[PDB]
């Protein structure tokens, strides 16, 4: 049977969500505008939104 | 006596064709001969910043040391030498050492500043990065020689002497000595009657002192490991008179523990690298004490001080030992670390700058392990003995926790004997 | 003037970045060697974590359509061969845009004739030129040099003349037929080399494209049988056997023949291909007919055991032919049989060398599938090339075999019409070459894809390489199975029958161009490679009017 | 649920488009119904397809039976026939259920 | 809307929730990560370890730069005593690593070709001990009682794979049971 949606906690990452989607969106901008070199901090940052991103699309859709 | 060609962590050919010339921390340098020349191929571990290369020899080149801006190649018998180096900014060098009869290059060294040439009879010929020659000197037969980027160390040892070391730097307008010649109490090799048929003979006729590796700390102290399996470390080098070394690890004891009490003979210890808590060595299983083609992970090695029984442990039965036990080791572990790193940082300096953070968890962990001895003297009723024990605190709240423990265990004597030792503590400190 | 490390450092920070910076790359499909020295340049890159793009293209004038329409902010081309002889700087004009140019192509042409502008003169062609020829035309340096800026009435005239000095050292050269002089196996492997990567698989892939030019020339691998030794040694894994171990690619090195896929299967239809091997000698049929049964059924070849009979104990009888061509060595002679070669294994799975492995790859790039039906015929060699690309893998097993069923075949099926041609006698020394015409036959499909016609003159250049010590003159064949009479006719090369000395790549390309220049009256050079080209069926009796009195070798 | 031309609905069932004709006008209204779903998300977050999770960033992907210029967003691709790609993961997600690139 | 796999997981996300534990590494490289789970730190230090999320660690070995040490139970001669508490006690299994079988899935792809003599060895002595725990599950579900079961060590593959059938046969007999009465 279903169970209580959590939405205190829910809302208080999805404000996290928002906001390191936009942290990565000016940091690659000025990694273009400084290019005229390390390639690991922006692979990380972009995988690891999304995997978290990931788990709340399968959680809303069973619901 | 006939000497032989060292290199650092040489490994002679055995039973086969192909050997390595060299190994260390950076990588390895292995050679492979196939009927009329040699084909020396130099891997390292880090694929990512380096590209690994190899090349055709014509020469023969088997003295190799390897550091972190080139490789250096040298001949025993011709005296020609070639340093090649990763980067494309330098261009490749040759020049040839010119060698009487009878002498022989035995071992090589090379600095980023410096380039340290040692013979068979002696004499040390120093080069720059540039190829001026120096002023040549005449000393002692060098038989062993380690560096890291800075300083000059060699062993020294003939048929009418005994094992020393030496320290020294070269410097912009004079070579200065931290030690000159002091003897070294390092343990010979015993070979007996039936070693001339056993498989480990190889080993010994490529390196007859038994100088299995030899390299730095990352702190800057000096270090040495011989056929005795024992590692020493030299404590105090900056004061000439005071010089003293120390055993912190030995293997012979560790095998034991781990094989649950067997009498086995196919596990060894090969230092590769040792940055204050951990030597990194590779688990060789066979017959062999000398590795092969293809190379097995790295495990790690926790270093633990050589002080137990063996009747005592298989009385009290992987071998595990009990917490009373284990607190006199970590008392002996604790101190020695302390004070090394305290000296290091008031004289040198921070050098990666976390110094302070390893600092205060050893001191916190060197208090604590001495409470559990000194509660086992105040159940024992020894009040004499907790006495000592209080003297050996270093941080003021471990004094606090010392009055605890003797209310607890009825002794209101050596409560007041605590509270003598803040007022003497408190009086100086205002001086 | 480009040094090998310093080109890939450059193309590095060119294109780096996680967005659409994409570096593409250019690569035909009509050569074995060109797939797999690009193979493994792809490889890298993976692990070197950059995108990309991979194109393949057939055609020479297809080139234009498959760059020049569709390009946004590629700054780093990348080809593979393509342009030695046509500059494509003619072909393709790109104005010089933002000295310090805003994008630059590579190439890796692999061609003996070169073009001057294409390195002296360099803005956006950065050509590998390092040390490949040392003698890069070295007597240039005052021909061009003095082109390009090019009383006085007596001094200006000598002026001329020199020029016309200059003129003549220019028409001799880019005059000369073209080969592959050093492959491109060699070069990108002494790349790596200098950056210093250790993996089997790669000394496993680099010996496959030297390997495929062993039909085409002779002493061009000869320089390279050092190099494939020292390199196997130096990269040697373990003393030992160290046996039971699953993985672990173990190399070796065993003899192997002429007489090919033998390991793989068939000492029976060995019984074929032991016959082009007296093709070699004398025949064709007559006498082999009889003479291969004094060497061959001496052991009835089995069913069952023959899995184990001419799998393992064979040994015993290739020691046996070891010890019966020691007794034909001082009296036969005849060492197109005995070689070195090259090996490896899987630990399981049976061995396979490498000479027979080049030989599934060009039948299974062959088989395994107005102006209306070239256009789904273009389709089909494109996709079919893209099923032996990913042949590199552990993964293919089932369809490793396939091809290789598939070739088996395919001999049988080429010497079929060998066989045909030959007894018809249509084989006409005219003057200079000899002149066939393959009008109608059976199975006239396997002839528009144009790997097949190489391997069929492969054939038939053989049938004439007896003694024959006047004319030692390649053909020139036809054939017809599509409308219009498109003719994909192609030339060959002469053969030395292991004794090259006199230098001997192609007259016909000069004469190519030559018979292109005259009247454009449906004539076509479409195709890629230069010795094959298409002609219509009322202008091949006039194409041999113009030959045979143009001498030109 | 709306990929790429989501009211492109025909080309599928002509026999049975007429009879789910009917049904249309209730399907369009699940069609209407997931496009609010989509927006009255506060967050921009996927609900059109990637349910399978994503293992590794770097993938070999080739192409067939498909033509044109497609992709205007997160950089032009630049399709040309068969023609492999070596791109990053959250790209394709948007294709491969599109159906224009065919195998991982 | 899945309506495909809805009563368990699917294979491909069993892996996704162990993936996010931390084991040990040994660095080599030298801000780094922000990744709000992160410990980014310094330039790091070789010989030592660090506790590390693993499926970073995956994709620092594919541009390599760093090697994995593999976890203190993974050698030949510590696996085979698991293999005795066993086969004296047929009642149940002894000791387990709870994650085991999709941990030596994921090293065997280039974390494999780094540990010392592993071939022809540890495949060896692994897949003998998948079965001897499915022989162990066969006598197991045979002793069915009602509402009541025992299972005290399993791994979290074989609950994948116990589940979609061993629900409705208990399900259903638990009809017959309560409508009974």
């Amino acid at each position: 049977e279903l169970l209580p949606y959590p939405h205190q906690l829910m809302k208080r990452l999805l404000n996290r969500i928002s906001m390191q989607s936009q942290l990565i969106e000016n940091i690659s901008m000025g990694f273009l505008d400084m290019q005229n070199e390390s390639k690991l901090p922006l692979l990380c940052m972009e995988t690891e939104l999304e995997r978290l991103k990931f788990v709340i699309r399968s959680y809303i859709r069973c619901r | 006596f006939r000497y032989m060609p060292f290199s650092p962590a040489g490994t002679p050919f055995g039973f086969t064709d192909r050997r390595y010339l060299t190994m260390n921390e950076v990588g390895y340098v292995s050679t492979v001969k196939n009927s009329e020349q040699y084909s020396i191929t130099v891997s390292f571990f880090d694929v990512g910043r380096f590209r690994e290369y190899h090349f055709e020899d014509l020469f023969g080149y088997d003295l190799c040391f390897l550091n972190e801006k080139g490789t250096l190649f040298g001949q025993s018998k011709t005296g020609q030498i070639q340093y090649r180096p990763h980067d494309s900014i330098h261009s490749n060098w040759t020049k040839i050492i010119p060698l009487q009869a009878g002498e022989r290059i035995t071992s090589v060294a090379a600095t980023p500043v410096r380039v340290i040439v040692g013979t068979s009879l002696g004499y040390f010929r120093s080069f720059n990065q540039f190829g001026v020659p120096f002023a040549v000197e005449k000393t002692s037969p060098i038989v062993a020689l380690t560096a890291q980027n800075y300083r000059v160390f060699s062993v020294h040892y003939s048929q009418f002497h005994g094992l020393s070391y030496s320290l020294s730097e070269l410097g912009t307008s004079s070579k200065r000595y931290y030690k000159r010649e002091c003897p070294l109490p390092m343990s010979l090799p015993n070979i007996n009657s039936d070693m001339k048929k056993d498989a480990n003979l190889d080993y010994y006729n490529f390196n007859p002192m038994g100088i299995k590796s030899l390299f730095f700390s990352s702190y800057g102290d000096p270090c040495i490991f011989g056929s005795d399996n024992t590692l020493l470390l030299l404590s105090k080098w900056r004061s000439p008179e005071e010089s003293k070394w120390l055993p912190i690890l030995d293997s012979n004891m560790e095998i034991w523990k781990m094989s649950g009490g067997k009498e086995t003979t196919d596990i060894h210890v090969w230092p590769l690298a040792l940055a204050y808590d951990t030597l990194n060595c590779i688990l060789v299983k066979g017959k062999h004490i000398w590795p092969e083609f293809p190379l097995p992970l790295p495990s790690e090695m926790e270093i633990r001080m050589p002080v137990f029984v063996k009747s005592k442990l298989l009385e009290e039965n992987e071998i595990q030992i009990p917490v009373s036990m284990a607190a006199e080791e970590e008392y002996l572990r604790s101190k020695v670390l302390s004070e090394l790193l305290t000296d290091t940082l008031e004289n040198d300096g921070e050098m990666y700058g976390n110094e302070n953070e390893v600092l205060a968890a050893l001191n916190g962990a060197y208090d604590k392990a001495l409470l559990r001895l000194f509660a086992s003297a105040c159940s024992d009723q020894n009040v004499e003995k907790a006495l000592s024990l209080a003297h050996e605190l270093k941080q003021d709240r471990a004094l606090t926790a010392a009055v605890k423990i003797s209310e607890r265990a009825e002794l209101p004597s050596l409560v007041k004997k605590i509270n003598n030792i803040r007022e003497a503590r408190y009086e100086q400190q205002l001086k | 003037i480009s040094q090998f490390s310093e080109a890939y450092n450059k193309i590095l920070r060119n294109s780096s970045s996680h967005s659409s910076c994409q570096l593409v790359i250019f690569v035909s499909c009509l050569n074995i060697d060109a797939l797999c020295a690009t193979k493994m340049l792809s490889l890298l890159f993976k692990k070197q974590l950059v995108q990309s793009q991979i194109v393949p293209i057939f055609g020479y004038s297809e080139l234009r359509r498959h760059y020049s329409q569709l390009d946004d902010n590629i700054n780093s081309l990348l080809l593979v061969g393509f342009g030695g002889v046509i500059d494509l700087e003619a072909f393709l004009e790109i104005d010089p845009q933002e000295q310090s140019f805003r994008r630059d192509i590579y190439v890796l042409d692999a061609h003996r004739p070169w073009n001057l502008d294409n390195i002296f003169g360099s803005q956006i062609i950065q050509c590998f030129d390092d040390g490949t020829v040392d003698d890069t035309l070295g007597e240039q340096k005052e021909a061009y040099y003095k082109l390009l800026e090019l009383n006085d009435l007596s001094k200006r005239k000598q002026r001329k003349k020199q020029i016309h000095e200059y003129e003549g050292v220019l028409e001799e050269y880019y005059s000369q037929g073209t080969t592959v002089v050093n492959s491109i196996s060699a070069q990108i492997y002494s790349l790596l080399s200098a950056i210093g990567e250790t993996n089997l698989s790669n000394l496993w892939l680099n010996i496959l494209g030297t390997t495929s030019l062993d039909i085409a020339y002779a002493q061009v691998y000869n320089r390279l049988y050092p190099l494939l030794q020292d390199e196997v040694k130096r990269l040697t894994p373990s003393s030992r056997n160290s046996v039971k171990t699953p993985d672990t690619l173990t190399l070796n090195i065993q003899p192997d023949y002429y007489l090919f896929l033998l390991r793989h299967s068939s000492l029976y239809d060995s019984f074929y291909y032991s016959n082009y091997v007296n093709a070699k000698l004398s025949l064709w049929n007559e006498n082999g007919k009889k003479r291969l049964h004094k060497m061959f059924a001496r052991m009835g070849i089995p069913l069952s055991t023959a899995q184990e009979t001419w799998l393992y104990m064979d040994h015993s009888i290739k020691r046996e032919l070891g010890i019966i061509f020691d007794k034909n060595l001082d009296r036969y002679g005849l060492q197109d049989i005995i070689r070195d070669g090259f090996v490896r294994t899987l630990g399981y799975r049976g061995s396979i060398s490498a000479s027979e492995f080049v030989e599934a790859l060009t039948a299974l790039l062959e088989v395994g599938n107005s102006a209306q039906k070239l256009t789904n015929l273009r389709k089909r060699w494109v996709s079919n090339f893209w099923l032996s690309w990913d042949a590199l893998d552990d993964r293919k097993v089932e369809l490793l075999n396939r091809g290789i069923q598939l070739a088996q075949d395919l001999q049988r099926a080429i010497f079929n019409t060998g066989v045909a041609i030959l007894e018809k006698k249509l084989i006409k020394h005219l003057r200079i070459y000899r002149l066939c015409v393959l009008q109608d036959g059976p199975d006239l499909d396997l002839y528009r894809n144009p790997l097949t016609l190489l391997r069929l003159g492969n054939w038939l250049i053989e049938c004439c390489a007896e003694s024959e010590d006047k004319q030692l003159l390649p053909m020139v064949l036809a054939s017809i199975d599509e409308n219009t009479d498109t003719y994909l006719v192609a030339g060959l090369t002469p053969r030395y029958p292991r004794g090259t000395k006199k230098p001997i790549l192609n007259n016909f390309s000069m004469a190519f161009q030559q018979i292109t220049a005259e009247t454009d009256a449906k004539v076509r050079i479409d195709n890629f490679e230069s010795s094959i080209i298409e002609i219509r069926r009322e202008d091949l009796s006039p194409f041999l009017e113009k030959l045979t009195l143009s001498g030109l070798l | 649920n709306g990929l790429d031309l989501m009211s492109s609905i025909t080309f599928s069932q002509q026999d049975t488009n007429n009879l789910s004709h009917q049904e249309q006008e209730y399907l369009k209204e699940y069609c209407d119904l997931i496009t609010d779903l989509k927006s009255g998300d506060l967050v921009d977050i996927d609900l059109s397809g990637s349910l399978v999770p994503p293992s590794d960033v770097f993938i070999d992907v080739r192409v067939l039976k498909d033509a044109g210029e497609i992709q205007t967003e997160y950089g032009v691709f630049n399709l040309i026939k068969d023609s492999q790609f070596f791109v990053r993961q959250s790209d394709v997600e948007r294709l491969i259920q599109q159906g224009y690139l065919q195998k991982i | 809307l899945p309506a495909h796999l809805q009563q368990t997981f699917s294979p491909e996300e069993i892996q996704f929730i162990v993936e996010n534990e931390p084991i040990k590494i040994f660095p080599r490289i030298t801000w780094q990560l922000i990744t709000t789970d992160d410990k980014a730190l310094n330039n790091m230090v070789a010989m030592r370890s660090t506790e590390v999320v693993l499926w970073i660690a995956l994709l620092l070995k594919q541009q390599s730069k760093c090697s994995i040490v593999a976890p203190q139970w993974l050698t030949t001669k510590e696996l085979d005593r698991k293999i005795q508490y066993e086969k004296t006690h047929p009642d149940r299994f002894s000791e387990l690593p709870w994650n085991w079988l999709v941990l030596a899935r994921i090293l065997f792809n280039k974390a494999k070709d780094d540990f010392h003599d592993p071939i022809h060895e540890l495949r060896g002595k692994i897949q003998d001990l998948r079965e001897i725990r499915q022989i162990k599950v066969l006598k197991g579900l045979k002793y069915l009682n009602e509402s009541h079961l025992q299972l005290d060590n399993l791994s979290l593959l074989e609950i994948n794979e116990l589940r979609p059938f061993i629900t409705e046969i208990m399900d259903k007999l638990r009809e017959i049971h309560t409508a009974s009465l």
